[PDB]
């Protein structure tokens, strides 16, 4: 798992991979790791996959309940405090590593939330299995107040570094660009890896399997 | 250690169990009954822990009899097997679990003869023949060899005798007496004990 | 440890130490054994016992096993070593092979024991 | 291993306008085989099936408690359940027991009512859903099932071609697993008919 | 060695057109304390080969006196034969594995850099005996941080110049100072060439801390 | 794993399966579990695959030297004792084996059970392995000393078959061997799947 | 992690490093360890990052409600007592070393030190964290009684630079904070701005 | 304390034919979650009739190959003969068992030709147990390649198949297919596949790219 | 588990042992002899570990027979009991200890009948009657009750039969057959096997 | 335990504390940790009392015999190498942290450090033991390049006094030793002769 986030002049670019593994075997080739929180805040996920989904959905549910009562767009600090106070209460038993990022009326705000409950406010953060490879790209090529397309190139290179070097990460690169007026959710941004198509067909011929009993039930 | 065996026929269920209640290295009881009368046509073969056997088997026994009095009619062998599974499965992740491997035998008025295998973890499985204990490892192979779906009750006891003689020959634990009971359309019938 | 070569070859092509050991057995008491149909019998001559000596200790006929016995000639001090070493082998054979020791096997062991002492250093 | 105690394997596959689900029939404790005829695939609504693999107790317990919540859903709402709706129902059921889960990995296979679209997914012991367009597998011989499905599966397959693919993907993967076997049952789900076959497999 | 005491962190290595460059920081960490900030972890074996080591420093000094003497003993003969970069690497693989099998291993991770017969050599040796050849190498936390940066440049441009290889290392050493807690901003740059092995003195990478203000 | 051997009037029957497992995964279903020691002696494989193969081959080496020195064949009792003595020196170290040494001796048909623990016992019928408990059941019910040659084949072949049906670690193919006075002979190598169709009809 | 707070006549001077490590990897090389609780009250965080941040936010909530209810500027002793009551009650669950330093119009500049045990004591100077163990000799020798504001800024900056030099867990950047009657003023000493001390070479 | 073993991944495959022998393996060498190198072939040729493949702990794999190479010369000098595939397979069994109580974390597969000319494949475990078979997969992705080999090469579970003899053309395609599938699921398998072909003529090598992630 | 019993009279020694060689849960042998012939009037009964029983018993057996050949006369029952005790005590603190509980029985030309008890730690004790195993816990009390120092071998076998019948009733492990041998003036005599 | 050795133009200046503890109890408050090996060579012992004393006596035996064979005044590098060979070979058995400092006619003043691992390095100044951790900040800030003999005596005394103040394992008496071409001169700092440092109180 390689998830990353960056802060540029207009807004925030978030990045994630698509490999989900059971032990040391790839279970899902295409998996969504950028999660919906609000129409202005998105959150990347790492660690325990089931813990990431249920914690995200609960905060997204609470903020929709919050925004409708207030009648205005929710803040990133509200999303941060909700995730901060819950994960601390369970003392790190909910293994959810979340990279939070969105655009408010105050501006762009980026957060890195650990399963234990610790939060860090930084221009660029990396978490997951291939976070070491992704941070090295940022620590070499990051510059303050950069362009949108330049920031998209920065994150895509960081996720790719975690993809090829780390065994836990692989397949496609997902990007999420959030600005003051525009929200671009590019699901398949870059596909660096693909299956070498099978030249030898192993299609089983009709009637190669021995059948003992057969029963057909009609439907409406 | 305790032992169970059940053989199902076309219109009957044959069940047998050892009469040995053992502690450490000594045989305390010579005529121990491990069969519990659930209904007029249902028997329960309970085997496992020291205290969990009597406590669990009787709890289900009285609850089945409670159903009989409240409604007038008795539970079916299928419904009784699912009831005893539910109580064991719910207690599995609780503070006090029952470590008991049981075998349910019953005759239904509509569906006929039935035999149910159940693990201590509460896993119900319908089988024509089943066995519990270390003696099951020596007897199930004989039950795989000579068993037929259309076996007569006089041949079933003869098949049962072949398995019990294997326990006298190979099995390291001394099990002299066995309780034999048959369940059919008339109910539960007590049969002569096979002793060595 | 003593590592001097005792038995060595000679100009003519003889092992003197082996030949002198064959002179020691000739000087010893006579021992004859014959093979019959059902029984095998061995006997020793020239006992030359002073009659004032217990003849139970100077017996040259020694049983190695229940079915194996032997009579010797020459240096009686050397034979007592070989007899005892052969008696251990009869029991050592039983520990490895459950079958009792045959006449041919025990003779091959004694011969190989004598052969190794004609080639080893210091012996 | 807790999952390797009872064994078992469940497979689901996608076709053109049909879904297939296959599972082994062995019920056994550790090494000793007990029952040849054990149910692992359970009907959920005429055109939707769930296959459970793992601990034999949790396979039966989840199926019963899911049917408990299924019938109440179909009585409160005047409609048959959707595959996406059932997926979330299983995910909710398993996550309720987060710090003491049912040791079973559910696999849902079936066609979407009214919209005739195929659907397959597999879940974790704590309830983590993932959707695929090809195949989903769960059990003790997960690695064995992956190797067969990655080589045999094709994009668009008719009911008869899908049956031959899922059968061979199971049989060969099961024969390399000690704790799984004793017959393989396949349910081929179409818009018009459900075809159930019990395959000739090795009994060792 | 069962328990490592004074240890050295990441050692980098990358081969360019007609030579190899290896860099290692001058630090001997005692657990978490920076005890010695002026120690050399890079050694010159002979005219065509050099060595840089990670892990326990006391074990490195033992390998320094052995390899030191082995070159002297060879130079005594003067028969026109010298140890190749592969010969030192092969010996070191046998040296580390032999002590691993004795359950008393040398707590070290080496990066071998050499240039002989117009061929650039870069070798890796574990404390267990695992050895291989790679165009770019990084040990410890360098394999997680610096190696990803080294791999992407060599993917785009396989052959580098001496100037391009040096600036890549200085970029990697900067990132190591940012993220590795047991690193120091004082490193030596060693280079193999046709002229020989040359190790430069104390060098420091320029660091930027502009992210200090942009939080609010 | 299921290996069995029993002696009767005509000789000694040796029967074994062929399933080898590395945990839950099956590594091979074609392993030769009946180890061919000599043209007159046979062994079995149970527990450790390499432990049974190496030490019985060392025995096969030792038996040949015995034949060259003594001009006679080694007895079954002596062949069982040699293997028991060698493995005993490594007791409580990690070796795991459960072999049965079969052969025709001067005393008659021979059968010995040798363990890695140090057991050495002679009997009329034995069964070693994970599925040995199931093999004893069907074998003892149809056993006779005055049993026919063809009747002896059907007993042992099915005894493995019934064991493979219940035991998860047993399967593959049933290998059968008959031991006679002149030497052992390879009887049959029937597959479990092929036998399943045979016993059904 | 190295945290410092020195008391002078008009108020207090606080200083902290910026390195937070999870093993041997630095998760954040520019962490702000000087958390504001009120207008003139600050605290220094050391130990578990999840624990220190959760308690600091709780005290801000507790003192915030306390200040409005009493209708008076909060005391430094009051803010330190709220840290004391949380660090002592949950001493087996929390791993925190908080130094609370601020200013009130009643007593003035105050420095309170609350370690892992949960005890509270007022000090002239207070050092905490993993890197503080390396500067116990320096601070005791250099500390002069009756130092001015500008001298205390130099005193804290030098001690932190020496601690970050030797400790692996400490490093990054120096963050200073000065609190008085006028308000709170903060400055950050960068990479070249750090007080350089000569490295021992032959 | 200290662990002398480390899992380095890698999967080795071998298929025996009527006159050919194929030994193939991935070039990926990794540890934990990081990759050491992308170019590290596990296939190594011993003679003109034998090729060995080693998987598991690379420290043991690198050493053991040097023991075999040393023993190949020792047999060559003493017997004046090139060591046959059957002799090497029997020799490796004793070398692996000599380290019984301190075993090599190694999965060897020997592929070559016998004295008659047929293809021979031998499978080895960490301790030294060996057997001859038509096909064998060993390593990290061994459980992924074997079920496909049982179906296509062994013709198992299929009802009415004519049983077509193995050709080099068909076997080479089957090797390339399974490693493509293995690279998708197994993380230890990828980068590049190297295939060694043993025939009457000699040894030939071929390299096919794989997933780099 | 294995069982031993020895009853010593005025001019004879009666010893008996079970014929069960058990593994895990199965009886491998039915006619296993746990009695070793040391001399013409000495028997050794070894019970304990799987490998230590055969290896230790035969080692002393061949060494006693070695004494017979080297001298012409056999060892006395007292000397044989002390020789086997020395070999076990020396190996107790060595690398490979033998975990065997033995019972030595012999008849002397001068002293007469003798029976020796011996633990796995090598502790020799002369006793008129002794027993080994879990079955000893059930039989020693009967041997404390009906035993007399001047008991005849007509009554001793009857006393032996009383103890073996207790094993059929109370003892949990199946022991159907027992081998009985008597050592007296004329040597070792094979008596009829007591079977159930 | 706190040990120190500072190199100057003429030779070396040594310093060690006097406290040896077996848990929390002082076994000896008069321990002399400055062990003489030769005429101009000294070593500073830290760690296990049984281990350090046994090695120090062994090097004295080895170097003593070595100096006579060559018929030449022994080098400090030679003496430190004998400590190195014993500390590295038996690193899993011995608990020793030896600092060797002396004088020879060939090189002059030399200070060598042999820590727990068994490595050897020459330094301008060296600190070791349990109490040395607290004075890392002070020594790095106070040290000047090219200090005279009298300045090094005060530099060692001040650093040791601050270490014993904070460390529980360090305390008692400062023992100093100055070695040059003239010879070895030692002095003992008592109770009131100790370098005075103020305790900060409100």
């Amino acid at each position: 798992t390689t998830i990353a986030g960056v802060v540029y002049k207009d807004g925030i670019v978030l990045g994630a991979d698509t490999r989900a593994t059971e032990g040391m075997v790839v279970a899902d080739k295409n998996c969504s790791k950028i999660h919906f929180i609000s129409p202005n805040i998105y959150c990347c996920g790492a660690g325990t996959a089931a813990d990431t989904d249920m914690t995200t959905q609960l905060i997204s549910s609470n903020l929709e309940l919050h925004s409708l009562t207030t009648g205005r767009l929710p803040r990133v600090v509200t999303a941060n405090r909700m995730l901060k106070q819950m994960l601390f209460r369970y003392q790190g038993y909910i293994g959810a590593a979340l990279v939070l990022g969105g655009v408010d009326v105050t501006g762009p705000h980026l957060y890195s939330i650990y399963p234990h409950g610790s939060t860090d406010k930084l221009p660029y953060v990396t978490m997951g299995s291939g976070s070491l490879a992704a941070m090295a790209v940022f620590e070499d090529k990051f510059r303050p107040d950069m362009e949108e397309e330049e920031a998209k190139k920065l994150v895509s290179e960081a996720i790719a570094a975690g993809i090829f070097n780390d065994l836990g990460s692989g397949s496609n690169i997902d990007l999420c660009v959030i600005s003051k007026s525009k929200l671009d959710f590019l699901r398949p941004f870059s596909v660096p890896n693909k299956k070498g198509t099978r030249l030898g067909r192993y299609r089983c011929e009709k009637g190669t399997t021995a059948v003992l009993t057969e029963k057909v039930t009609p439907l409406e | 250690m305790e032992y169970l065996i059940g053989i199902q026929g076309p219109d009957y269920v044959l069940v047998a169990s050892d009469r040995v209640a053992a502690s450490n290295i000594v045989q305390m009881k010579d005529d121990h009954d491990k069969m519990f009368k659930m209904s007029e046509k249902i028997l329960l073969l309970c085997v496992g822990e020291a205290g969990d056997t009597v406590q669990f088997a009787e709890y289900i026994q009285k609850n089945v009899q409670l159903y009989k009095m409240r409604n007038g009619y008795e539970l079916s062998p299928t419904a009784a097997a699912n009831f005893t599974r539910r109580n064991l499965a719910d207690c599995l992740r609780s503070r006090t679990p029952y470590h008991v491997n049981l075998l349910l035998a019953g005759y239904d008025e509509h569906e006929g003869p039935a035999l149910y295998y159940m693990d201590y973890l509460a896993a119900l499985a319908k089988a024509p023949f089943a066995a519990h204990g270390y003696g099951a490892f020596l007897t199930l192979s004989i039950l795989d060899r000579y068993y037929t779906p259309t076996i007569s009750r006089e041949r079933a006891v003869e098949l049962l005798r072949k398995c019990l003689e294997e326990l006298q020959k190979r099995f390291i634990l001394n099990l002299p007496t066995f309780s034999v009971r048959v369940i059919d359309k008339d109910g539960i019938h007590n049969l002569e004990n096979i002793a060595f | 440890s003593y590592d001097r070569a005792i038995t060595v070859f000679s100009p003519d092509g003889h092992l003197f130490q082996v030949e002198y050991a064959q002179e020691a057995v000739k000087k010893g008491s006579t021992a004859v054994g014959v093979r019959g149909k059902d029984i095998v019998v061995l006997g020793v001559e020239k006992k030359s016992v002073a009659k004032l000596q217990d003849e139970r200790t100077v017996r040259k006929i020694c049983a190695l096993d229940d079915n194996v016995c032997m009579a010797f000639a020459g240096l009686t001090a050397d034979a007592r070593i070989v007899i005892n070493r052969a008696r251990v082998e009869c029991q050592s054979h039983r520990l490895t092979v459950e079958d009792p020791v045959t006449v041919e096997y025990i003779t091959r062991y004694i011969a190989s024991l004598k052969q190794r002492y004609t080639q080893s250093n210091g012996r | 291993s807790i999952m390797s105690y009872n064994g078992g394997a469940v497979m689901a596959m996608k076709g053109k306008n049909c879904v297939a689900i296959a599972a082994d029939r062995r019920f056994g404790i550790q090494a000793q085989m007990v029952t040849t005829d054990f149910q692992k695939i359970f009907p959920m609504g005429d055109r939707l099936y769930i296959g459970l693999a793992g601990l034999a107790t949790d396979v039966q317990t989840v199926a019963q408690r899911l049917k408990f919540r299924l019938n109440l859903y179909e009585l409160k709402e005047g409609r048959q359940i959707k595959p996406y709706t059932l997926m979330s129902m299983v995910a909710n059921l398993l996550y309720e027991k987060r710090f003491g889960p049912y040791y079973t990995e559910p696999v849902i296979a079936g066609l979407d009512p009214k919209t005739f679209k195929p659907f397959i997914c597999s879940l974790d012991l704590i309830g983590c859903p993932m959707v695929t367009d090809d195949f989903v597998v769960s059990g003790t011989c997960s690695e064995q099932m992956y190797g067969m499905c990655e080589s045999l599966w094709e994009p668009n397959m008719d009911p008869e071609h899908l049956f031959e693919t899922i059968s061979q993907a199971m049989l060969n993967a099961v024969d390399r697993d000690a704790v799984s076997g004793m017959g393989v049952i396949v349910h081929v789900i179409e818009k018009d008919k459900i075809t159930t076959r019990t395959l000739k497999a090795r009994m060792d | 060695t069962q328990n490592p005491m004074v240890t050295g962190t990441s050692v980098l290595g990358v081969k360019f057109d007609g030579g190899v460059v290896i860099a290692a920081d001058m630090l001997g960490s005692y657990g978490s304390l920076a005890r010695f900030r002026n120690i050399s972890r890079i050694m010159r074996v002979n005219d065509s080969t050099m060595l840089g080591a990670s892990g326990d420093y006391a074990d490195f000094q033992y390998l320094k006196q052995v390899l030191g003497q082995m070159v002297i003993d060879e130079e005594l003969l003067g028969d026109g034969h010298s140890y190749s970069p592969r010969a030192i690497h092969s010996w070191l693989t046998r040296a580390m594995y032999s002590r691993r099998s004795k359950m008393n291993p040398l707590w070290n991770t080496m990066v071998i850099g050499g240039y002989a017969d117009g061929e650039s050599f870069l070798g890796y040796v574990d404390m267990l005996g695992v050895a291989y050849e790679a165009p770019s190498l990084a040990t410890g936390y360098g394999a997680y941080l610096a190696q990803p940066l080294l791999r992407e440049v060599l993917e785009k441009q396989p052959v580098l110049s001496q100037t391009e290889a040096r600036e890549l290392v200085e970029r990697c050493m900067r990132v190591l100072y940012y993220r590795d807690a047991r690193s120091y901003n004082r490193f030596q740059i060693a280079t193999v060439t046709e002229k020989g092995v040359e190790i430069e003195g104390p060098l420091s990478a320029q660091t930027n801390w502009d992210i200090a203000h942009m939080i609010s | 794993t299921t290996t069995l051997a029993f002696k009767f009037l005509h000789g000694v029957i040796v029967a074994a399966d062929s399933r080898a497992t590395a945990g839950a995964y099956i590594a091979s279903q074609t392993v030769k579990k009946v180890i061919e020691i000599n043209p007159y002696l046979l062994g079995t494989m149970a527990g450790g695959a390499a432990d049974c193969s190496f030490w019985e081959r060392l025995l096969a080496r030792q038996c040949r030297i015995y034949e060259l020195r003594n001009k006679e064949r080694i007895s079954v009792a002596a062949a069982s004792k040699l293997l028991a003595n060698m493995v005993y020196q490594y007791k409580g170290m990690g070796l795991s084996m459960g072999t049965m040494i079969c052969g025709w001796d001067k005393r008659g048909p021979g059968l010995y059970y040798v363990d890695s623990e140090g057991n050495r016992i002679s009997g009329t019928a034995f069964s070693v392995g994970s599925g040995s408990v199931y093999a004893y059941g069907v074998m003892d019910r149809g056993y006779s000393y005055d049993l026919k040659v063809e009747e002896a084949y059907d007993l042992a072949r099915r005894a493995i078959y019934q064991a493979t049906y219940r035991d998860a670690y047993s399967g593959g193919a049933v290998n059968l061997y008959h031991v006679r006075e002149d030497g052992w002979i390879r009887v049959s190598s029937d597959n479990v799947a092929d036998l399943h169709d045979k016993y059904s009809s | 992690t190295t945290i410092m707070a020195v008391q002078f006549n008009g108020g207090v001077v606080l200083g902290a490093d910026s390195r937070t490590t999870t093993g041997s990897y630095i998760a954040n090389r520019v962490t702000d360890k000087l958390t504001p609780i009120h207008d003139h009250i600050f605290c220094c965080r050391s130990g578990s990052a999840a624990d220190t941040q959760a308690v600091a936010d709780a005290v801000t909530y507790q003192l915030g409600f306390h200040s409005i209810e009493l209708n008076e500027p909060p005391l430094v002793h009051t803010a330190a007592s709220l840290f004391k009551e949380m660090c002592y009650r949950y001493r087996e669950d929390l791993m925190a070393g908080i130094i609370i330093a601020g200013w009130d119009p009643q007593e003035g500049g105050q420095v309170y030190s609350v370690p892992m045990g949960g005890m509270m004591v007022r000090q002239s100077f207070a050092i905490g964290g993993s890197g503080s163990s390396y500067i116990y000799g320096y601070v005791d020798a250099t500390y002069r009684e009756g130092m001015t504001k500008d001298e205390c800024l130099q005193f804290t900056a030098n001690a932190l630079a020496l601690a970050m030099e030797r400790d692996g867990s400490s490093g990054g950047v120096i963050r200073l904070a000065a609190i008085q009657e006028s308000g709170v003023e903060r400055q950050v000493l960068l990479g070249d701005q750090i007080p350089k001390f000569t490295i021992a070479t032959l | 304390r200290f662990s002398p073993y480390a899992f380095n991944g890698g999967t080795v495959l071998a298929i025996a034919g009527e006159d050919f022998s194929i030994v193939a393996s991935d070039t990926r060498l990794s540890e934990g979650f990081s990759i050491h190198t992308r170019d590290s072939p596990k296939c190594y040729k011993l003679t003109d009739k034998t090729v060995i493949g080693c998987s598991g702990f690379h420290g043991d794999c690198l050493t053991l190959t040097k023991i075999i190479e040393a023993r190949l010369k020792m047999y060559k000098h003493s017997n004046n003969k090139a060591m046959t595939t059957g002799a090497i397979a029997a020799m490796l069994s004793t070398i692996l068992y000599s380290r019984r109580f301190f075993p090599y974390y190694v999965y060897n597969i020997i592929g070559g030709l016998d004295e008659e000319g047929k293809g021979a494949v031998y499978s080895f475990d960490p301790v030294g147990s060996y057997q001859r078979d038509s096909f064998k997969a060993g390593g990290s992705a061994s459980a992924m390649l074997q079920p496909l080999l049982d179906n296509q090469v062994g013709f198992k579970n299929m009802q009415n198949v004519e049983h077509v003899p193995l050709t080099l053309d068909r076997a080479m395609r089957l090797v390339k297919d399974v490693f493509i599938s293995a690279a998708e699921r197994d993380v230890y398998t990828g980068d590049a596949l190297r295939i060694c072909i043993v025939t009457k003529e000699g040894i030939r090598e071929e390299t096919v790219p794989l997933r780099k992630d």
